[PDB]
C-alpha cells in the first residue's frame, strides 16, 4: 500500500526536538535567576519539580512502551509478506533514526553542557541543573526510545523475533548504560580524582558504554542483511546492480 | 657535553656553580686529578624538576676515561644519593684518575631524582699515557690488595663460558640425533613418541643430575673461596 | 512489479529514502558514542584554548580521537567500500562540538569562542580515509595512514591558534594571548595547576616538542587503530543469541 | 627417484642442510625478540654488577626470562618433540649479551667486564627443558620445572657475582667489591638513587632475602610460564587470512 | 636441476655482516672524534650525512625490491612442479635465514649498544650515533628484507600467494614495529620517565612488538608443512623414517 | 528394573544421596573460594567495626561480594533452574565468617565479637535471587537485580551497626563506639592510618554520602556481575582437552 509512511518519524522527531528546543530555552532562562544555588527554594520550585517529575513519567512511559509493543504484537509473524515485511523494516529504520537523533541530544549535547556547566557553578549539589537536564532525562528518554526500538523489531520482524540480536541488545543496553555513571561520576568526583578533570578515569566508565553507541553498526546490518533478500534476484541485480 | 640542548630556564633555575677548578689540566694514565666547586641550590626551584631531595653528584665525562676514586659534597664521603635542601650552597671535590688516553670534556653534574642530569662546568683534560698501563688498585677488609680493572674477569668467564659451551652442546646432540625436519614429520605423522623416548629420557635426567651436581659443587667451592661477603650497599 | 515493491519507480525512491534514514541514523549516535568518548577521555583539552599546549595536547587528542574513525572505517569500507567512514565521525564529532561550543559555552555561559574553540581533525581525517581507499587493506592504512593522522594533527591545528600564541606583557611576566583568555575569562572549577600542559623538562632537547609529540601520537596510533577496527568489526557482528 | 628429489643422496643433503638453515634462521631473531624484551624489561638488571641485589635482581630477571624459554619450548616441543627450546632461548640471550658486553661496553666504551658481565640462565633452562622431557606436559614443567627455574637462579650465579660481595673499606665506610666497581667507573646517565636494589625494610626477616625472593619468582614464573607457553603456541600458528 | 643453491643466501649474508662490521668500525672511530657533540658542524659531517642518506636509500630499496618481486612473479603459481617449488621454498629459507641476521644485528647488537652509549654521553639529542646505527639504518634493514621474504612467498610459493599468512604478517609488521617507540621512547625519554632506565614503560612498547619475532615459528611450520606434503610416500616414510 | 538400578526404590534412594552429596560438595568449596577471594580482596573491612565506614566499606565489600554471587547464580539457574545460586554463595561465605570470628578471632584470639562480626549479605542476595527468579535472563538481573544488590547493603547492614556509631566523649574528643572498640581492644597491625575510610573531602555535599556510595558500589555491580556471570558459565566447561 505505502511501504515510505515516514508520517511517524516525523511526528517523532518534531516531538523530541521541539521538547528539547523548550528544555534548552527553559534551562536559559533559569540557569541563573534561581538555577544556580540548589539550596534557595526557588531551586526546588524550578528545578527539582522536573527531576521529581522525570523519572516516575519516563519510567512508566518506557514500561507501557514495551508493554504496548508486546501486546500489540503479530503472533504469526513468520507469515509476513514480504510488502509487509519492507514496511516494518522501513518503521524500524524510522525508529533507529529517532533513536539515533535522542542520542545525540542526550550523549553529545547535553552531556558537553555539563562541561560548560561545571565551570560556572562549584558544584552545589549533585542535582545541577544540567545533571538534571542530562543525566535524569535525556538519557532515560533516549534509553526508552532504545527500547522501543528494540521492542518493534522483536514483535514485528521474524528475524529479530527467534531471539536476540546481540547488537541490537549491545545498542540497546549500553547506550543504557551512560546514565548509570551519575555514580561513578559523584562518587568518584568526591573520593578519588580532584577537579573536573574531565580526563580522569572516573569518567572512564562513561566511555566503555559510550562505546556500545557504536553497536548500531550490526543493528543495521542486520536490517540491510534483511533488504537484500527481501528484493528477490530481480531486485538486486536488474535494478540495484 | 650536551648541555646546550637541555632548556635554558631549567638550566640556569636549578642549580648555580661556581668557584669550579680542575686541579690538572694535563694528566697522565693512574696520575691523580680533583674537581671541586661549590653549587647554590635556586630558592625558586622548579616545579618541573622534582625536588633535590634526592640527588647524585657525578663527573660528567665521555664514559670511565677517568676513573673516580672518591667523591664528596657536603663534607661528606658520597659514593650514594645525597639530599640537597632548596636555597643552600654545597661544596663538592671528585678525585678522578687518568685512564684513557686522549682529550677529554670532563663536566661537574649532579642528578636529580625526578628531574634529570644538571651539567655544570666543563674542561678539556688531556690524558698521556696507554690503557693497559692502567691500574687502581683497591683493598680488601682482610687487608689484600687488588686491581678493579682485571680483578673477578677470570672467574666470570670460567664460570660463564662454560655453561654456554654446555647448552650449544646439548642443543647441539639433540640436533643432530634427532634431524629438525625429520622429527617434525615423525611428529606430524602421529608418531611423536619414537622422536623422544627412553633411552633418549634417561640422557635427560644424566644432564640434569650433572647440573645440578655441578651447580651444589660450584655453589660450594665458591663458598669455601669469599666465605664472607656482604649485601650491596 | 520487483518485489517486493510495486513498481521500478517505488523501489528506486524507496531505496533512496531508506538510505538517507540509514545515513542520518549512523551519523548521529556514531556522533553520540564519539562525542561522549572524546569528551570523557581526550578531554577537556578540546574544551580550552590554554590547554592545546606544545607535548599533551597533540599526543593525547590524536590518540583518543583515532578510535571510532578506525571503527566506522571498518564499519563502512567493509560492508559497503564507501571511504569516508574516517571523515564520517570526524566530521560528526566536530560538528556536535561546535554546535554545543557556540550553543552552550557561548550561547548560555558567555564563554568567548576564543576559548572553547574545537581542534581541528578533518585534514587528518581525509587523509587517513584516502590511504584507506588509495590501498585497499587496513593493515596498510594502520600504519601509513594512521601515521599521517597524527603527524598532521598540528599542522592543520596551527592555522587556528597561531593568533593566540602571540606574546603579551603583563605585569612584568611573558604570557600568550591564550593564558590570557584563559585567565581573564574566569572558570570556576580551573584552576592553572590542573591544567596538565607541557611545563618543561631536563631532556627536553628544544626546538623539538612538537614533532616529537606529532611522532609519538600519530606512530603509537597504528596499535589503538588495529585495536579500534577490530573493535567496530565486533560492533558490526549480526549474531543473534538464543537466550539472554 | 623419491619426490621432488633425484635420489636418495640428494633428498638427504637437501634435508640436513635446510635443517641448519631452519637451525640458524631459528635461534637467530628468537635472539632478536628475547634480547629486545630482557633487554628493555628485566633490564639494566643484567647491565651493572652493582644492580645485581639479593631481593630485586634474582626476582625480576627470572620472571621476564622465562618468557622466551616457554615460547620456545611450546613451538619445538610441540612440533618437533626437540628438548631444548628453554636451552635455545637462554643460550641465544647469553650469546647475545655476551658479544655485545665484551664488543660494545667493553671494546667501544671501554666499561670493565667485571662490571658489565650478564647473569647467568643456562642452568635453569637446562632444568626447565629436562622437566618438559622426563614428564611430557607442559603442565607439569609450568609448576615443577619453573618453580626451578627460579630456585636456581641465585645459586647458578653466586660462582660469577661472589667475588664481586667482598667487603672493602672507603674512608669510614662499608662498602662492596660491585659497589665500588660500580662507583670507579663513571656512568653518565646511572645515578645511586636509581639502582632499585634491596634497601632495606622493616618486615624483612634476617638471613632469608634471597631464599624469598628466590621463591616468589618461582612461581610467578608458573603463571608467566602458562602465558607465555600459549603465546608461543599462538604464534605458530598457521592460519592464513583472507585478507588484510 | 639443483634444488639447493645457497649462493644468494651465501652472497647476502657477506654483504650484510660485512657492511655491519664497517658500520661498527665507523663507529668505532668516529664515537669520539665529532661523535659525542651533536651541535659540532662535524657530527653534521660525520653522522648527520648517514641520517639524511639512510631513511630515503632503504625506502627506495624497500620499495623497488618489493616492486621487482611483484613484477617478476609468476602468473601460473598453481602449476609449480614439486622440485621448483622445492628450490623456492628454499630460496625462501635463504631469505628467512638473511631476515634472522638481520634481525639479530638491528634488535639484537646495535640496541643494546644503544645501552652502553646511553652511559657515555647525556643525549644531546634524539640523533645521536647509536639511535643513527640502530634506528634508522638496522630497523629498515631489516624491515625491508622481511618485506622482501614475505613478498617473495606471496609471488613465487602458491601456499602463501592464495591469501596472506598471518604468522608472515605478524613476522613482517611487528619487528617493523620496532622502531615505532623512537617517537615513543623519546617522549617518554623527555616526558614520562627522568632517567635512563630501560626498564621504563617507555621501553614497554618496544616489547609488546618485540614479541612478534615469535612469529617466524608460524612461518617456519608453514614451510615444513610445504617441504612434508611435497615429499611423496616414500620420502616420508621409506626415507625420512 | 530401571537400569542401572536393580529397582525403583534403589534408584530414588541412590539418587537423593547424591543430591545431599552434590549439595555439601559445592556449598564447601564454593565456600572455599568465595571466602579467599573475598578475605584477601574486600578486606579486612568486614574483619573490623571501625573500618564499616560510610564510603568505602559499602562500595568495597558489595562489589567485591557480587563476584561468586554472580557466578553461581550462572552455575545454577543455567543447569538446574535453581533459583538459590546467589543465596548460596553468600550463605556459604556467611557460615564460613561466622564460624572463624567466633572460634578464632574470639575463640583463639579472644577479640570481642562486637569488634569482629561480618557484613550481612543475605538481603541483596535474596533480592539477586528473586530477580532472577521472577525474571529469566542474566541481562535484567544484572541491571536491576544488581543494583538492588548494592542500594541494600547498608539498609541491611544497619540494624547491626548502628549501636556502634553511639556517640561517646573521651578526653575531651568525640569517639563512636566502633572506634572506641577499635581502640580498647589493641590489634598489633592495625593502626588508625591504614582504615582506608571515609576521612571527608572538599565534595562531599551534605547529608548523602551513604546514597552515592550505595550507587556507585551497587550499579557498577553489573559490570562485575555480567564479568563473573560468564566467568562461572566458562568454570561450568565440559570441555575434555586431548592433551596436556
Ligand atoms: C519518540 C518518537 C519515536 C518515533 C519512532 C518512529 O518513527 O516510529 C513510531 C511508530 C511508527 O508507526 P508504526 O509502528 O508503523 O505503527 C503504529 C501502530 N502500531 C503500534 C499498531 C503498529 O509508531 C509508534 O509510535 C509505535 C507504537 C507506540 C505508541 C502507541
Ligand atoms: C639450589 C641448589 C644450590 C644452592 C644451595 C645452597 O646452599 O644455597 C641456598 C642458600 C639459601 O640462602 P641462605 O643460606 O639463607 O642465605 C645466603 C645468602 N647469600 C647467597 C647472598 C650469601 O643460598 C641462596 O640464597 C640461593 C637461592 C636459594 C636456593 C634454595
Ligand atoms: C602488510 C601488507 C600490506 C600489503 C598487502 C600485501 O601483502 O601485498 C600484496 C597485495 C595483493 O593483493 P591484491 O591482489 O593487489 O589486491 C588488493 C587490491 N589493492 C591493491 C587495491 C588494495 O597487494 C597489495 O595490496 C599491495 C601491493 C604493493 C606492492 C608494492
Ligand atoms: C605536516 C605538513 C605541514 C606542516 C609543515 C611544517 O613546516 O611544519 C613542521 C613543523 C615542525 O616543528 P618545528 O619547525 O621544529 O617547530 C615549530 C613549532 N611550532 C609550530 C609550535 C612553532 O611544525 C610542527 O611542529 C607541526 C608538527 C610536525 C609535522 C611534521
Ligand atoms: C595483521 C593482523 C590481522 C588479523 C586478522 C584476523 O583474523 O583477526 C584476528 C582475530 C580473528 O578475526 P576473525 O573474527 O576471524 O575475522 C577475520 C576478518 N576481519 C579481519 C575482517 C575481522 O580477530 C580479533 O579478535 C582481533 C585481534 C586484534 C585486535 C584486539
Ligand atoms: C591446561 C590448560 C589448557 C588451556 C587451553 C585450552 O584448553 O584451550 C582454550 C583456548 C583455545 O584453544 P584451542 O583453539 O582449543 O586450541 C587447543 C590447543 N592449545 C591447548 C595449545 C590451546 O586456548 C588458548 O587460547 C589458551 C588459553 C590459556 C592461556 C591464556
Ligand atoms: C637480502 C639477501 C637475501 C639472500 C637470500 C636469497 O636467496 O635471496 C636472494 C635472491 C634469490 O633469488 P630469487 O629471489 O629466488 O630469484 C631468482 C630469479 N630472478 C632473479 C630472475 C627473480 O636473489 C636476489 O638478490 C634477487 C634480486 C633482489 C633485488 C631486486
Ligand atoms: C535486555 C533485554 C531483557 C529482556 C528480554 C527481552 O528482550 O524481552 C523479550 C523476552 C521474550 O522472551 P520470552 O518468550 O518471554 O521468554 C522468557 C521468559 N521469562 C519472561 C519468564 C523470562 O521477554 C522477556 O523476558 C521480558 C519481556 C518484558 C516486556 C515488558
Ligand atoms: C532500602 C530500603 C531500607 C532503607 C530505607 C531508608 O530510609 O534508608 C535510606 C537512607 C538514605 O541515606 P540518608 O538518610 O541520606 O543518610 C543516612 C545515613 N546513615 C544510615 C549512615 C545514618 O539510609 C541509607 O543510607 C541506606 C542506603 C540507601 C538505601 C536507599
Ligand atoms: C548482553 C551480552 C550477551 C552476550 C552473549 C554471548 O554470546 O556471549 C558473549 C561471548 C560470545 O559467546 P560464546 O563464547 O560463543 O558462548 C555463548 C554462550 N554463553 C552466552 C553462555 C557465553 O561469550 C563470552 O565469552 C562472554 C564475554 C563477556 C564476559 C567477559
Ligand atoms: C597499497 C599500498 C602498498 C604498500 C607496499 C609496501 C612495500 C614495502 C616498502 C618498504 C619501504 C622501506
Ligand atoms: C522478565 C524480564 C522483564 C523485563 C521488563 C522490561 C521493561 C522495559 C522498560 C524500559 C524502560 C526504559
Ligand atoms: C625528532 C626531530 C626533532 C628535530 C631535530 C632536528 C632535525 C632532525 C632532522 C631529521
Ligand atoms: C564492544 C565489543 C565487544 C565484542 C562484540 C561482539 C563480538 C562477536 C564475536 C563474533
Ligand atoms: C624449611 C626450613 C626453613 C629454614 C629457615 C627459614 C629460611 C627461609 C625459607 C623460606
Ligand atoms: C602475539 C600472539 C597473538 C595471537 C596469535 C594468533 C592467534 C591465532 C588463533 C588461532
Ligand atoms: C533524589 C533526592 C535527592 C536528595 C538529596 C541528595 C542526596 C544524594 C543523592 C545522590
Ligand atoms: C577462570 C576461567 C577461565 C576460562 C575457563 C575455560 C573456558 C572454556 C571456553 C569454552
Ligand atoms: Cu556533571
Ligand atoms: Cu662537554
Ligand atoms: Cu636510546
Amino acid at each position: 500500500e505505502s511501504v515510505v509512511d515516514l508520517r511517524g518519524m516525523w511526528i517523532g522527531l518534531v516531538l523530541l526536538n521541539v521538547f528539547y528546543l523548550i528544555v534548552r530555552i527553559y534551562e536559559q532562562v533559569f540557569g541563573w535567576r534561581a538555577g544556580l544555588d540548589s539550596f534557595a527554594p526557588e531551586f526546588q520550585t524550578y528545578w527539582m519539580s522536573i527531576l521529581w517529575t522525570e523519572i516516575p513519567l519516563e519510567l512508566v512511559s518506557g514500561l507501557g512502551l514495551a508493554g504496548y509493543l508486546w501486546k500489540t504484537r503479530d503472533r504469526n509473524v513468520d507469515a509476513v509478506t514480504p510488502r509487509e515485511e519492507m514496511r516494518r523494516l522501513v518503521v524500524l529504520v524510522q525508529w533507529l533514526v529517532v533513536y539515533g537523533i535522542a542520542i545525540y541530544w542526550g550523549a553529545s549535547f547535553f552531556t558537553e553542557q555539563d562541561g560548560t556547566w561545571h565551570m560556572t557553578v562549584i558544584r552545589d549539589t549533585d542535582f545541577t541543573p544540567s545533571h538534571i537536564i542530562e543525566f535524569y532525562m535525556s538519557y532515560p528518554i533516549y534509553s526508552v526510545i532504545a527500547v522501543g526500538a528494540f521492542f518493534y523489531a522483536k514483535t514485528r520482524i521474524p528475524y529479530f523475533a527467534h531471539g536476540y540480536s546481540l547488537a541490537f541488545l549491545i545498542v540497546a543496553i549500553g547506550p543504557f548504560m551512560i546514565i548509570p555513571n551519575v555514580g561513578l561520576n559523584e562518587w568518584g568526583h568526591t573520593f578519588w580524582f580532584m577537579e573536573e578533570l574531565f580526563v580522569a578515569p572516573l569518567h572512564w566508565g562513561f566511555v566503555f558504554f559510550g562505546w556500545m553507541a557504536l553497536g548500531v553498526f550490526g543493528v543495521v546490518l542486520q536490517i540491510l542483511m534483511r533488504i537484500h533478500a527481501l528484493v528477490g534476484k530481480e531486485g538486486v541485480k536488474l535494478l540495484t546492480e | 657535553h650536551g648541555e646546550k640542548s637541555q632548556q635554558a630556564f631549567l638550566r640556569m633555575r636549578t642549580l648555580n656553580w661556581y668557584d669550579v677548578q680542575w686541579s690538572k689540566t694535563t694528566v697522565n694514565v693512574n696520575e691523580e686529578m680533583v674537581l671541586s666547586g661549590k653549587v647554590h641550590v635556586f630558592s625558586a626551584w622548579p616545579q618541573a624538576v622534582a625536588n633535590p631531595r634526592v640527588s647524585f653528584l657525578n663527573a660528567g665525562e665521555p664514559g670511565p676515561v677517568l676513573v673516580r676514586t672518591a667523591q664528596f659534597i657536603g663534607e661528606q664521603f658520597a659514593p650514594r644519593s645525597v639530599s640537597l635542601e632548596i636555597g643552600k650552597d654545597y661544596a663538592f671535590s671528585i678525585n678522578l684518575r687518568g685512564r684513557r688516553a686522549g682529550r677529554w670534556h670532563v663536566h661537574a653534574q649532579i642528578n636529580v631524582e625526578g628531574g634529570g642530569p644538571i651539567i655544570g662546568p666543563g674542561q678539556w683534560i688531556e690524558i698521556k699515557g696507554d690503557m693497559k698501563d692502567f691500574t687502581d688498585p683497591v683493598t680488601l677488609l682482610d687487608g689484600s690488595t687488588v686491581d678493579l680493572e682485571h680483578y673477578g674477569i677470570s672467574r666470570v668467564y670460567a664460570w660463564h663460558l662454560p655453561w654456554m659451551a654446555v647448552g650449544a652442546a646439548w642443543i647441539f646432540f639433540w640436533f643432530v640425533r634427532k634431524g629438525i625436519i625429520t622429527s617434525y614429520i615423525r611428529v606430524a605423522e602421529g608418531k611423536a613418541d619414537d622422536v623422544i623416548g627412553d633411552d633418549d629420557r634417561r640422557i635427560g635426567a644424566i644432564v640434569l643430575a650433572l647440573t645440578i651436581l655441578a651447580t651444589i659443587v660450584g655453589y660450594a667451592v665458591t663458598n669455601s673461596t669469599f666465605p664472607r661477603t656482604i649485601p650491596l650497599q | 512489479a520487483v518485489g517486493p515493491f510495486n513498481s521500478v519507480a517505488e523501489a528506486a525512491g524507496c531505496v533512496q529514502t531508506v538510505d538517507w534514514m540509514l545515513l542520518v541514523l549512523l551519523f548521529f549516535a556514531v556522533l553520540g558514542g564519539y562525542h561522549v568518548h572524546f569528551m570523557l577521555t581526550a578531554g577537556d583539552w578540546d574544551f580550552w584554548v590554554d590547554w592545546k599546549d606544545r607535548r599533551m595536547w597533540p599526543t593525547v587528542v590524536p590518540i583518543l580521537g583515532v578510535t571510532f574513525c578506525a571503527a566506522s572505517q571498518a564499519f563502512w569500507w567493509v560492508n559497503f567500500r564507501l571511504p569516508f567512514g574516517a571523515v564520517f565521525a570526524a566530521l560528526g564529532l566536530l560538528i556536535g562540538e561546535w554546535i554545543n561550543r557556540y550553543v552552550n559555552f557561548w550561547g548560555w555561559t558567555y564563554f568567548p569562542i576564543s576559548l572553547v574553540f574545537p581542534s581541528a581533525l578533518i585534514v587528518p581525517a581525509i587523509w587517513l580515509d584516502v590511504i584507506l581507499l588509495l590501498s585497499g587493506s587496513y593493515v596498510i592504512t594502520a600504519v601509513v595512514g594512521s601515521l599521517g593522522w597524527g603527524l598532521l594533527f598540528y599542522p592543520n591545528n596551527w592555522p587556528a591558534i597561531a593568533a593566540f600564541h602571540q606574546a603579551t606583557e603583563q605585569h612584568g611576566q611573558l604570557m600568550t594571548l591564550a593564558d590570557l583568555i584563559g585567565f581573564h575569562f574566569v572558570r570556576t572549577s580551573m584552576p592553572e595547576y590542573i591544567r596538565m600542559v607541557e611545563r618543561g623538562t631536563l631532556r627536553t632537547f628544544g626546538k623539538d616538542v612538537v614533532p616529537v609529540a606529532a611522532f609519538f601520537s600519530g606512530f603509537v596510533s597504528m596499535m589503538v587503530y588495529f585495536l579500534w577496527w577490530f573493535m567496530g568489526r565486533w560492533y558490526s557482528t549480526t549474531k543473534v543469541i538464543d537466550t539472554i
